[PDB]
Protein backbone atom coordinates (compact mmCIF):
# COMPACT_ATOMS: atom_id res chain seq x y z
CA UNK A 1 0.00 0.00 0.00
CA UNK A 2 2.82 2.47 0.73
CA UNK A 3 5.07 3.09 -2.27
CA UNK A 4 8.79 3.34 -1.53
CA UNK A 5 11.42 4.74 -3.92
CA UNK A 6 14.88 3.16 -4.06
CA UNK A 7 17.71 5.06 -2.40
CA UNK A 8 18.94 7.84 -4.61
CA UNK A 9 22.20 7.30 -6.56
CA UNK A 10 25.35 8.09 -4.54
CA UNK A 11 27.80 10.35 -6.36
CA UNK A 12 31.37 9.90 -5.03
CA UNK B 1 0.79 16.52 -24.17
CA UNK B 2 1.63 15.40 -27.72
CA UNK B 3 4.79 13.68 -28.92
CA UNK B 4 5.93 16.93 -30.49
CA UNK B 5 5.36 19.01 -27.33
CA UNK B 6 7.10 16.38 -25.20
CA UNK B 7 10.23 16.39 -27.37
CA UNK B 8 10.38 20.20 -27.67
CA UNK B 9 9.90 20.58 -23.91
CA UNK B 10 12.64 17.98 -23.17
CA UNK B 11 15.03 19.73 -25.61
CA UNK B 12 14.39 23.08 -23.95
CA UNK B 13 14.91 21.87 -20.37
CA UNK B 14 17.84 19.52 -21.14
CA UNK B 15 19.88 22.68 -21.78
CA UNK B 16 18.77 24.70 -18.72
CA UNK B 17 20.48 25.25 -15.39
CA UNK B 18 17.77 23.94 -13.02
CA UNK B 19 19.79 24.15 -9.80
CA UNK B 20 17.67 27.13 -8.61
CA UNK B 21 14.28 26.51 -10.26
CA UNK B 22 10.95 26.68 -8.47
CA UNK B 23 9.50 23.44 -6.96
CA UNK B 24 6.34 23.60 -9.09
CA UNK B 25 8.50 23.55 -12.25
CA UNK B 26 10.81 20.85 -10.85
CA UNK B 27 7.72 18.71 -10.09
CA UNK B 28 6.47 19.16 -13.65
CA UNK B 29 9.91 18.15 -14.98
CA UNK B 30 9.66 14.95 -12.95
CA UNK B 31 6.31 14.24 -14.66
CA UNK B 32 7.97 14.99 -18.02
CA UNK B 33 10.68 12.43 -17.26
CA UNK B 34 8.06 9.84 -16.23
CA UNK B 35 6.07 10.33 -19.46
CA UNK B 36 9.25 10.19 -21.56
CA UNK B 37 10.47 7.00 -19.85
CA UNK B 38 7.22 5.38 -21.06
CA UNK B 39 8.28 6.19 -24.65
CA UNK B 40 11.03 3.55 -24.23
CA UNK B 41 10.28 -0.16 -24.55
CA UNK B 42 11.10 -2.33 -21.49
CA UNK B 43 13.94 -3.82 -23.54
CA UNK B 44 15.75 -0.45 -23.58
CA UNK B 45 15.61 0.31 -19.84
CA UNK B 46 18.91 -1.47 -19.13
CA UNK B 47 20.57 0.68 -21.84
CA UNK B 48 18.94 3.82 -20.46
CA UNK B 49 20.35 2.94 -16.99
CA UNK B 50 23.82 2.17 -18.35
CA UNK B 51 23.90 5.44 -20.34
CA UNK B 52 22.77 7.35 -17.24
CA UNK B 53 25.55 5.76 -15.13
CA UNK B 54 28.18 6.55 -17.78
CA UNK B 55 27.08 10.19 -18.22
CA UNK B 56 26.97 10.74 -14.44
CA UNK B 57 30.26 8.97 -13.61
CA UNK B 58 28.41 6.61 -11.29
CA UNK B 59 29.83 3.25 -10.27
CA UNK B 60 28.24 -0.05 -11.19
CA UNK B 61 27.25 -0.30 -7.50
CA UNK B 62 24.60 2.38 -8.38
CA UNK B 63 23.12 0.34 -11.29
CA UNK B 64 20.35 -1.22 -9.22
CA UNK B 65 18.76 2.02 -7.90
CA UNK B 66 19.01 3.80 -11.27
CA UNK B 67 17.44 0.83 -13.06
CA UNK B 68 14.68 0.58 -10.42
CA UNK B 69 13.67 4.20 -11.02
CA UNK B 70 13.45 3.71 -14.78
CA UNK B 71 11.58 0.41 -14.43
CA UNK B 72 9.08 1.78 -11.94
CA UNK B 73 8.47 5.00 -13.83
CA UNK B 74 7.90 2.83 -16.92
CA UNK B 75 5.29 0.69 -15.11
CA UNK B 76 3.80 3.55 -13.07
CA UNK B 77 0.00 3.78 -12.85
CA UNK B 78 -1.74 6.78 -11.38
CA UNK B 79 1.62 8.48 -10.73
CA UNK B 80 2.15 6.56 -7.48
CA UNK B 81 5.89 5.80 -7.93
CA UNK B 82 6.50 9.25 -9.38
CA UNK B 83 4.82 10.80 -6.31
CA UNK B 84 6.99 8.63 -4.02
CA UNK B 85 10.16 9.85 -5.74
CA UNK B 86 9.13 13.46 -5.23
CA UNK B 87 8.30 12.86 -1.54
CA UNK B 88 11.25 10.67 -0.58
CA UNK B 89 14.21 11.97 -2.57
CA UNK B 90 16.10 15.15 -1.78
CA UNK B 91 16.04 18.05 -4.23
CA UNK B 92 19.67 17.64 -5.32
CA UNK B 93 19.04 13.95 -6.25
CA UNK B 94 15.92 14.89 -8.24
CA UNK B 95 17.80 17.64 -10.10
CA UNK B 96 20.75 15.36 -10.96
CA UNK B 97 18.48 12.56 -12.16
CA UNK B 98 16.19 14.81 -14.21
CA UNK B 99 19.03 16.65 -15.99
CA UNK B 100 20.77 13.34 -16.74
CA UNK B 101 17.66 11.76 -18.18
CA UNK B 102 16.60 14.75 -20.29
CA UNK B 103 20.09 14.83 -21.84
CA UNK B 104 20.15 11.13 -22.75
CA UNK B 105 16.48 10.53 -23.60
CA UNK B 106 16.43 11.98 -27.11
CA UNK B 107 19.82 10.48 -28.12
CA UNK B 108 19.04 6.80 -27.35
CA UNK B 109 17.11 4.28 -29.48
CA UNK B 110 13.66 3.90 -27.88
CA UNK B 111 12.85 0.29 -29.11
Amino acid sequence: TPTVAPPAPVYR
Amino acid sequence: ITLLTLIKTAEHWARQDIRTIEDSKLRALLTLCAVMTRKFSKSQLSLLCETHLRREGLGQDQAEPVLEVYQRLHSDKGGSFEAALWQQWDRQSLIMFITAFLNIALQLPCE
